C-alpha cells in the first residue's frame, strides 16, 4: 500500500501525462503523454533515462508484451506503433482507424496487438506482418479501453455508449454485455487469478459445477462509483462509491487484498473489498490524475496527471 | 373534523401522491367523488397550480373500478385527438344493434381528463370546435364517425375538464349551451393557514433525516410562506405571462431542499439556510427577466431569512455566490466559484477534443447557468426551456452540460422541406432510442426549428404526457411493442400484454428523455406561445438566460485581451472617466480602460439600432457572437499591426546602420570618391524621411491600442449601416476615448489604415467601384470571422468576389438548386470558395459550417452536414448573398454571418454620373483620364517595389561599399526613382488640372 | 565532461548567436542570436522547435525562471521583452532604461528582474507591472552581465570600467567592489552550495563565527585571467590563467568538481580548481564562441558562436 510522502516528482512533459506502465523486468519505468513523446524515466533513482519520439500526435497509451522487447502504442493519429525497446526503434506502424486510437494491448500470446478507436470498432493485427486479422464490432460509441484476460481467450472493452463488453477472440461472439453505469466507463481491469477465491469471499458469490469462480472484471465510469462484474453471469457482484469525480484508472493489488485507483478528484484512493478495512485517500497531484500503475514485484507505485508530472509513491 | 393531522414518511415528501388533508381538500374530494360516482362530466376552474389535478386524482383512487387517461389540450387542437385518443384506448368499435365504444377493459369506467379545455381557439363567429365535439357527443350521447357516417354511442366513457378564469389572458369561455350538462367547482390557492400546515407537515417529514434541526421544522415553513407570499403579491402575471408562482413552486422548494438534505450526515442550522436560499434563488430568481426584480427577490430573501432566524450567523449562511453542485464531490453540496471555474475550465479543455473545438469563456454567469441545466438534467422528467438571445451560448452550454452528464444530444435537422411527417419520424426515431435500448437524451428544439403547429402540438403531448398517443400506428406501433418486449426481458421484467409494455415504455421514456427548448425573448411571443402550448409553461422550467451583462461583456473582454500588450505605465486617469462597468476600479490601469470602451461600443451598437429602428427601417439585432468577432478582431489586428511595424522599424534600423557604416567608409578614404559623395548626398535625401520615421516610431507604438480597436470595431460592426450611421457611429466612439485618454493616431482614414494600396489595386483592377464605402465593404470581405453575407441592390459586389477568388475556381450555387448540396459536398471535400445566392431561402444544414462544428482527427477537421458526415478541407471559403435590402432572414441566420451592405453614397454616384458624362460628352478627355489614372497606378506600384527593393537589398548585404553590386544597384535605383517622380510631377502639372478644368464644367 | 565528439550542431541563425541556456524543466535548448530572433531548438534530437523574431534589433541575453514559464529577454533596441513561454509571445515590453541593455536576469523569487545597460546603470524591473522602482548608480561605464546570488538577496555587476561590484537588492549599497582585473569583466557567475565547501580546500580558505564558507563569484575578462572571488571578505581566492584571448563566458559544473570556460581562442577548457589536475582543452568552433551552458541534469552542453552554429555536447 503507497503512502502519503512521494519518492521521486518526475516533471519532463510539455503536455498532460495519459499513461504509465513499468517495464515487466527492468527497473525502468515508462510515461507516455499528450506531446506525442513517449519519455523514458528510471523510477528507482528519480531519473530520465531517454525519450521516444516518432508519432505525429498524443500517444493515447502504451503496453509491454510478456517478456518487455517490444512496446506498442498507439497515438491520436491513427496509428500504432511497434518498438524495439533493446534499440529504442520503431520497427513497424500500423493504420487502419478511421479516427484516433485510444487503446492497445498485447496478446499475452505475445503474437497479436489489439486496438479500440473512435471508429466503434475494435481491431486485432498480427506481429510477425502488422495485418488486420478481425475487427470487433457492436459498440454504438467511442471504445475508450480494451484490456484482454490473463490466456489471452478473451478481451473486455468499454466504451463511451455506457457499455461493457467482453468478446471472445476465438469467435469474435460478444460474450456478455454489462450495463449498468450511469455514464461513460473510462477504464477497465481484469482480475488476477490468486485473488479469484478471495473474490468468492467477498460477495460470498457461489461456485459452478467446474469449479471455476468465473472471470471477474472491474469498470470504472464517469458515475464516480467502480462496479465489479463476474463474466461467468454478467452480474454486477459490488459497487464502490467515494470518489468526488470521473474515474480514470482502476486495478487490483498484486496480493488481491485492495483495488487502487484513481480519478480526476486529484485523489489515488486504495479501497477495500473483503473486509471494506481501508479507504485510504492520497491528495497524488494538484490537477487531474489520468493513470496509474502498481510494479508486480517491487513495492512502488506511479501515477500520471493533467499537471504534465508523474509521481512514484513507495509501498510501506 | 374529518381532516387528520397525518405525519408524512421522512422519506417521499413532496412526491406526487401525497397530499395533507385539508378542509378544501376534503371537502372538494367529496363532492367531486359525488359527481364522478353518477358518471356526470365536470370541470374545475381554477388558477394554475391550485390543486385541481391532485384533487381529482384524490377522489379517483377512491373508485376503484374507475381508470384515468390523460389528455393535454392547446390552443390549436382538433377532434383529431379525442379520436386518436378513442383508437388508441377504446379498440372495441363493435355494433350490435348499433355502433357503440367501449374500452378493453371490461368492467372498468374511463375518465378522459381533458386539462386546459379553454385554450382551443374559437373559429370566426365564435365556434371552438372541440367544444361543440363534446356538447354533441354529452348531450346526444354520442357522434358520428367519418368512416360510414354512422352514429357512435358512447359505453363506460366519461370527461373531466381543468381549466382557468376567464379574466386570465389566453383564455376564452365556454358557451352556455355546452355549461349546461358539466358542473364547475372553483378551486382557489390554498390559504396562509392552510398552506402553513400542509408544507408544516412536509417539512417536519423531511427534517426528520437530521434529528438536530427539528425545531426549525416550524420557523422555517412559516420563512417559506412568508417570502412565498410576496412573490404573488409582487410579481403578478399583468407584467410578464410567466411570472406564475403557485404551490407546485412551494412542492418543488421542499423536493429540492429534501433532496440537498437527503445524502448529507449532519448540518447545521446555517446549512439549512443556505440551502433554502439557493432553492428560493433556483425557483423565484431565473424566470425573472429584468435585474430590479432579481436585486428586489434577493434583498427580501435575506430579509426574510433573518427576520425568520434571528439569532443565525449572516455570513455563513448568506454569502453572496450561492451555488451548488455535485461534479467537485459526490454529494449535493456549496462550492466556492474559483475551484468551480478552474474545474469547469479543465472539463472544459476535455470537452474541446470530446466535441465543439470552438473555445468558451467561462464568467460568472457561465457557470450559474451550467448549474442551473445540470439540476435540470438530474431530475427524472427534466425539461428546461432557455430564454436568451441567440448566440449567447444557450445550445453550447446545454449540449457541455449534457455531455457532463452523459446524455446523448439529439437535434432535428429542420430544413426547407422539412414537413410533418418529418418532424414525426424524428420524434419516433427519439422514442424508440429512449425507451427501448434506454440511453439518456437531451433532446434540444429551437424556437426556429418548429415550423408548424403540428410541430408545437406533438411536443405540448410529449412533454406533458411523457408520451405521444399514436406517433406509433401500425407495423410501427408492433415493432415497437416487441422492441419494449426484448428491453424488459434484458432487464429482467416479464411482460406479455400490450399495456403493460406501453406503460413500461411511457415510464422509461419519461424517465430518459430530457427537452431543452431554446427560445428568443420576444415580446407578445411569450404570451402566444404559452397560448398555443402550455406545456412550456407548465412541464417546463424557465431560465432567463437574457443578453450577456456589463459585468459579463468585461469578463470575456479582458479574458481575450490577457494577452495583447495594454499595459501603459504612463496613462495619465482622466479627471472625468465615463463609467460603463459597474465594478469598474476607479484608478484603473489602462488594460482596465481599454475594455471598459470595449464594453462601452457594444453598448453603443445597441443605442445605435435603437435609433436606427425608431426613425427608419429594419434594424439586425446585436448577439454576444458580434462581441466575440469584435475581440477576435481587435487581437489579430493588434497582433499584426504590431508585427508589422516591429519588422518595418527593424529593418530601417539596420539600414541606417549600414549607411552610418557607408559614412565611416567614405569618411575615412576621404581623410571613385566623387560617386561616393553623389551617393550621400542621394541617400540622405532619403535618410531625412527615415530618421524621422525613426523618431516617430515611439509615437506610432504609442497610438496602436486606439487605432486597432477603432479599426476592429468598425470592420466587426459598422458592417450593415450606411454611410452617416458608420460615420456617426465612429465619431461617437472617437469622441469617447478621447474622454478616456486613450491614444489613437487621429486624421487618418481607416479604409487606408485596413488595407494597404497593393490590394487595393487588385480590387479596383477586379471590377470594385472606387469609393471609400466599397473599399470597407472589400475589407470586411477580406478579414471576417463569421462567413460573409453580401445585401447588395446591384451586382457588383457578385462579380468582385467572383474575380477576386477566380483563380481560386469559385462556383457559382444557389440554395434553390437542386445540386447545391452536392457542390456543396464537393467543395468541403476540395477546399474551393463557394458563393450561394438566394440567401432568403436559407438552407438549415449549413448551421454546422457557419459555426465551424468541425472536430479534430489528428491532424483532419471534420464536418457533419445534415447527417452525413464529411472531412473539411482547410481551403474551404464560402460565401452568401442576395438582391433584397428590405427582406428579413430568419433568426437562427441572424447571428451566424457577417452582414455587408452594398449601399449607394453620394459621392460614389456622383462619381459614376461624372465618368459616364465625360465618356459620352467628352470621349477624348474620358480617355485622356482613364490613361493618366492608370499611369498613376502603375508609378505608385513601381515606387512601393523599388523602394521596398532598396531596404531588402541594404539589409541583405553584410559586407561594405566595395561589393561592386551595390554601388550598381543603389545607383540605378535612385536614377529609376528620380525619372519616376519626374513623369508623376510633370503628369500631375500639365496634364491633370486640364482634365479637372475640363470636368468642373 | 565534455569529450571531442559534438553531437549535433544546429545551424539556422543569420546572424551570429550570442547566448544559449537550457529550459529548467522541458527539454528546450533556447538561443538568442544578433538578427533579432530567439530560436528555439530540441537538443535532445537536434530539431528546430520555433523562432520568435518580436525583438527589434540584435538579442543579447535570455534568460528563464526557475519554473520555465516565463523567458526575459534583452536586445539593443532599449527594451526589455517578457516572453510567456506558455503562449510563445509578447505579454509585456517594459521601455526605458536607455541604450544598448546588456544583460537581464530573473531573481531566484521569479517576481522582479534586473537589467544592464551602457548607461551606466542597472534597473529593477516588477514582473506583474514593468515599472522601474530601483536603479543602482555608481559604475562609470558599460555594465556587461548581471546575476543575482541563489536566494535573491545580493546581485553582481561586471563593466568595462574593469571593476566588479556586488551590490544589496534590499538597500542600494556596494557590499563590494572587487576592481583586479587587468581588462574589461565580460563575464560573472555564482558559485552553488554544492561547491562552498569545496572551495575551502580549493584555496585554503578560513571560516567565520558561523561557520559559512562565504559566497562566492567569479569574473572572467579579456585579461585571459579568470578570477574567484569571496563576497563576504573582498579577497581575490584564486586566479586562473591559460586562455588565449578574452574569456567570454564561465559556470561551474553541476558537480562542484569542474570549471568551464569558453573565450575568443574558439575552444571551451575545463579546468580544475581544487587540485588543478585537469586542464582540457577543446577545438569548439571554428570562429568566436559567444556563450556556453551546461545542462542542470542532463549531461549536455550548449556552446553558441559568431559563425551562427550552436553546438551541443555529451558528457562522459
Ligand atoms: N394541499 C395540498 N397538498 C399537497 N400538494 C398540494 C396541495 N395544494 C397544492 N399542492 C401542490 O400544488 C401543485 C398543484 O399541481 P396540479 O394539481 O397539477 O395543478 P392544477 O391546479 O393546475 O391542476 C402540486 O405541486 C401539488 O403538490
Ligand atoms: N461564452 C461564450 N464564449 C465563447 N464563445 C461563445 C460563448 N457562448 C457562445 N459562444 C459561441 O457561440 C456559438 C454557439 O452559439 P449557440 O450556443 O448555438 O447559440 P444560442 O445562444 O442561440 O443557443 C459558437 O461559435 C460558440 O463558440
Amino acid at each position: 500500500i503507497p503512502r502519503p510522502p512521494e519518492k521521486y516528482a518526475l516533471s519532463g512533459h510539455r503536455s498532460p501525462v495519459t499513461r504509465v506502465i513499468f517495464h515487466p523486468v527492468f527497473s525502468v519505468m515508462v510515461s507516455a503523454s499528450e506531446d506525442a513523446t513517449i519519455k523514458v524515466w528510471d523510477y528507482e533513482t528519480g531519473d530520465f533515462e531517454r525519450t521516444l519520439k516518432g508519432h505525429t500526435d498524443s500517444v493515447q497509451d502504451i503496453s509491454f508484451d510478456h517478456s518487455g522487447k517490444l512496446l506498442a502504442s498507439c497515438s491520436a493519429d491513427m496509428t500504432i506503433k511497434l518498438w524495439d525497446f533493446q534499440g529504442f526503434e520503431c520497427i513497424r506502424t500500423m493504420h487502419g482507424h478511421d479516427h484516433n486510437v485510444s487503446s492497445v494491448a498485447i496478446m499475452p500470446n505475445g503474437d497479436h496487438i489489439v486496438s479500440a478507436s473512435r471508429d466503434k470498432t475494435i481491431k486485432m493485427w498480427e506481429v510477425q506482418t502488422g495485418y488486420c486479422v478481425k475487427t470487433f464490432t457492436g459498440h454504438r460509441e467511442w471504445v475508450r479501453m480494451v484490456r484482454p484476460n490473463q490466456d489471452g481467450t478473451l478481451i473486455a472493452s468499454c466504451s463511451n455508449d455506457q457499455t461493457v463488453r467482453v468478446w471472445v477472440v476465438a469467435t469474435k461472439e460478444c460474450k456478455a454485455e454489462l450495463r449498468e453505469h450511469e455514464h461513460v466507463v473510462e477504464c477497465i481491469s481484469w482480475a488476477p487469478e490468486s485473488s479469484y477465491s478471495s473474490i468468492s469471499e467477498a460477495t460470498g458469490s457461489e461456485t459452478k459445477k467446474s469449479g471455476k469462480p468465473g472471470p471477474f472484471l472491474l469498470s470504472g465510469s464517469r458515475d464516480k462509483t467502480i462496479k465489479m462484474w463476474d463474466v461467468s453471469t454478467g452480474m454486477c457482484l459490488m459497487t464502490l462509491v467515494g470518489h468526488d469525480n470521473w474515474v480514470r484508472g482502476v486495478l487490483f493489488h498484486s496480493g488481491g487484498k485492495f483495488i487502487l485507483s484513481c480519478a480526476d478528484d486529484k485523489t489515488l484512493r486504495v479501497w477495500d473489498y473483503k473486509n471494506k478495512r481501508c479507504m485510504k485517500t492520497l491528495n497524488a497531484h494538484e490537477h487531474f490524475v489520468t493513470s496509474l500503475d502498481f510494479h508486480k514485484t517491487a513495492p512502488y507505485v506511479v501515477t500520471g496527471s493533467v499537471d504534465q508530472t508523474v509521481k512514484v509513491w513507495e509501498c510501506r | 373534523a374529518k381532516v387528520p393531522q397525518i405525519e408524512v414518511e421522512t422519506h417521499k415528501v413532496a412526491a406526487p401522491d401525497v397530499v395533507v388533508p385539508t378542509l378544501d381538500t376534503v371537502r372538494h374530494e367529496a363532492l367531486l367523488y359525488t359527481w364522478l360516482a353518477e358518471h356526470k362530466p365536470l370541470v374545475l376552474c381554477g388558477p394554475p397550480g391550485s390543486g385541481k389535478t391532485m384533487t381529482l386524482f384524490s377522489a379517483l383512487r377512491a373508485l376503484p373500478d374507475m381508470e384515468v387517461v390523460g389528455l393535454n389540450f392547446s390552443s390549436a387542437t382538433t377532434p383529431e385527438l379525442l379520436l386518436k385518443t378513442f383508437d388508441h384506448y377504446c379498440e372495441y368499435r363493435r355494433t350490435p344493434n348499433g355502433v357503440v365504444l367501449a374500452p378493453v377493459q371490461l368492467g372498468k369506467w374511463l375518465v378522459l381528463f381533458c386539462d386546459e379545455i379553454n385554450l382551443p381557439d374559437m373559429d370566426k363567429y365564435g365556434t371552438q370546435r372541440v367544444i361543440s365535439f363534446i356538447r354533441q357527443m354529452v348531450e346526444h350521447g354520442g357522434f358520428y364517425r367519418t368512416s360510414d357516417q354512422t352514429w357512435v354511442k358512447l359505453e363506460r366513457i366519461q370527461f373531466v375538464g381543468a381549466c382557468n378564469p376567464p379574466t386570465d389572458p389566453g383564455r376564452k369561455p365556454l358557451s352556455h349551451r355546452f355549461l349546461r350538462h358539466v358542473p364547475v367547482v372553483y378551486v382557489d390557492y390554498p390559504g396562509p393557514a392552510s398552506l402553513t400546515q400542509i408544507y408544516g407537515t412536509f417539512n417536519r417529514a423531511m427534517l426528520r433525516l437530521i434529528p438536530s434541526l427539528r425545531t426549525y421544522a416550524e420557523p422555517l415553513t412559516a420563512a417559506m410562506v412568508e417570502f412565498y407570499t410576496m412573490s404573488q403579491e409582487r410579481f403578478t402575471q399583468d407584467t410578464q405571462p410567466h411570472y406564475i408562482y403557485s404551490p407546485r413552486e412551494m412542492t418543488r422548494w421542499v423536493r429540492g431542499i429534501f433532496e440537498a438534505l437527503r445524502p448529507l450526515e449532519t448540518l447545521p442550522v446555517e446549512g439549512l439556510i443556505r440551502i433554502w436560499a439557493h432553492e428560493a434563488l433556483r425557483l423565484f430568481q431565473d424566470r425573472l427577466v429584468e435585474d430590479e426584480e432579481r436585486r428586489w427577490t434577493d434583498e427580501n430573501i435575506d430579509t426574510v431569512a433573518l427576520k425568520h432566524f434571528p439569532n443565525i450567523d449572516r455570513e455563513k449562511a448568506m454569502s453572496r455566490p450561492i451555488l451548488y453542485s455535485n461534479w467537485l464531490s459526490k454529494d449535493y453540496i456549496p462550492v466556492d466559484q474559483e475551484e468551480l471555474r478552474d474545474y469547469v475550465k479543465a472539463r472544459l479543455k476535455v470537452f474541446y477534443e470530446e466535441e465543439l473545438d470552438v473555445p468558451l469563456v467561462l464568467f460568472n454567469e457561465v457557470l450559474d447557468h451550467v448549474l442551473r441545466i445540470d439540476r435540470i438534467f438530474r431530475q427524472p422528467q427534466g425539461h428546461l426551456l432557455l430564454i436568451g438571445v441567440s448566440g449567447a451560448g444557450k445550445t453550447t452550454l446545454s449540449r457541455f452540460v449534457a455531455w457532463m452528464n452523459g446524455l446523448s444530444v439529439y437535434q432535428i435537422k429542420v430544413h426547407r422541406k422539412y414537413t410533418g411527417e418529418d418532424f414525426d419520424e424524428d420524434l419516433r426515431t427519439v422514442l424508440r432510442r429512449s425507451g427501448c435500448k434506454n440511453e439518456k437524451i437531451a433532446f434540444i428544439m429551437d424556437e426556429s426549428n418548429v415550423l408548424d403547429s403540428g410541430f408545437l402540438e406533438r411536443m405540448n403531448t410529449l412533454l406533458a404526457n411523457g408520451e405521444v398517443p399514436g406517433l406509433f400506428e401500425g407495423d410501427e406501433y408492433a415493432t415497437l411493442m416487441t422492441q419494449c418486449k426484448e428491453g424488459a426481458q434484458k432487464e429482467g421484467l416479464m411482460l406479455d400484454s400490450h399495456e403493460e409494455l406501453y406503460k413500461w415504455f411511457t415510464s422509461q421514456v419519461i424517465r430518459n428523455l430530457h427537452v431543452v427548448f431554446t427560445m428568443n425573448p420576444s415580446s407578445e411571443g411569450l404570451k402566444d406561445r404559452a397560448a398555443t402550448s402550455p406545456a412550456l409553461f407548465n412541464r417546463c422550467v424557465l431560465n432567463w438566460f437574457g443578453d450577456w451583462s456589463t459585468e459579463a461583456l468585461y469578463q470575456v473582454g479582458k479574458e481575450f485581451t490577457s494577452k495583447m500588450d495594454l499595459e501603459k505605465p504612463n496613462y495619465i486617469v482622466p479627471d472625468y472617466m465615463p463609467v460603463v462597468y459597474d465594478k469598474l476600479p476607479q484608478p484603473p490601469s489602462h488594460r482596465e480602460a481599454i475594455v471598459n470602451s470595449c464594453v462601452f461600443v457594444h453598448q453603443t451598437l445597441h443605442q445605435a439600432n435603437a435609433r436606427l429602428a425608431k426613425r427608419g427601417g429594419r434594424t439586425m439585432a446585436i448577439t454576444p457572437r458580434h462581441y466575440l468577432d469584435f475581440i477576435n478582431h481587435y487581437a489579430n489586428l493588434f497582433h499584426e499591426k504590431r508585427s508589422e511595424l516591429e519588422e518595418q522599424q527593424m529593418h530601417l534600423n539596420v539600414g541606417l546602420r549600414k549607411i552610418k557604416e557607408t559614412v565611416d567608409q567614405v569618411e575615412e578614404l576621404r581623410r571613385k570618391v566623387n560617386r561616393s559623395t553623389a551617393l550621400l548626398k542621394s541617400l540622405s535625401a532619403e535618410r531625412e524621411r527615415w530618421e524621422k520615421t525613426s523618431e516617430t516610431f515611439k509615437n506610432q507604438m504609442s497610438t496602436i491600442a486606439g487605432d486597432c480597436l477603432l479599426s476592429a470595431a468598425f470592420i466587426a460592426y459598422a458592417g450593415y449601416f450606411d454611410q452617416q450611421m458608420r460615420q456617426n457611429l465612429f465619431t461617437t466612439w472617437s469622441h469617447h476615448l478621447q474622454q478616456a485618454n486613450i491614444q489613437f493616431r487621429t486624421d487618418i482614414a481607416r479604409t487606408e489604415y485596413l488595407s494597404n494600396a497593393d490590394e487595393r489595386l487588385r480590387w479596383q483592377a477586379s471590377s470594385l467601384p472606387a469609393d471609400d464605402l466599397c473599399t470597407e465593404n472589400a475589407i470586411m470581405l477580406k478579414r471576417f470571422n463569421r462567413y460573409p453575407l453580401i445585401i447588395d441592390p446591384s451586382g457588383q459586389a457578385t462579380e468582385f468576389i467572383m474575380n477576386e477568388y477566380k483563380d481560386r475556381k469559385i462556383t457559382r450555387t444557389s440554395f434553390l438548386d437542386d445540386a447545391f448540396r452536392k457542390n456543396l459536398e464537393s467543395a468541403l471535400r476540395f477546399g474551393n470558395p463557394l458563393l450561394v445566392q438566394d440567401v432568403e431561402s436559407y438552407d438549415p444544414v449549413l448551421n454546422p459550417v457557419l459555426n465551424r462544428e468541425v472536430r479534430r482527427t489528428g491532424g483532419r477537421v471534420l464536418i457533419t452536414l445534415g447527417d452525413q458526415d464529411i472531412d473539411l478541407s482547410p481551403s474551404f471559403v464560402i460565401f452568401l448573398s442576395t438582391r433584397d435590402p428590405t427582406v428579413e432572414f430568419p433568426p437562427d441566420l441572424c447571428s451566424r454571418v457577417t452582414f455587408v451592405n452594398f449601399t449607394v453614397t453620394r459621392s460614389s454616384l456622383q462619381s459614376q454620373c461624372l465618368n459616364e458624362v465625360l465618356k459620352a460628352e467628352r470621349p477624348d478627355v474620358d480617355e485622356k483620364r482613364s490613361d493618366l489614372l492608370k499611369l498613376q497606378g502603375e508609378f505608385q506600384l513601381r515606387l512601393r517595389q523599388l523602394e521596398k527593393s532598396l531596404l531588402q537589398a541594404l539589409n541583405e548585404v553584410k559586407g561594405r561599399i566595395l561589393d561592386d553590386d551595390t554601388i550598381i544597384t543603389t545607383l540605378e535605383n535612385l536614377k529609376r526613382e528620380a525619372a519616376e517622380v519626374t513623369r508623376k510631377v510633370e503628369e500631375t502639372d500639365i496634364v491633370m488640372q486640364e482634365v479637372e478644368t475640363v470636368s468642373q464644367q
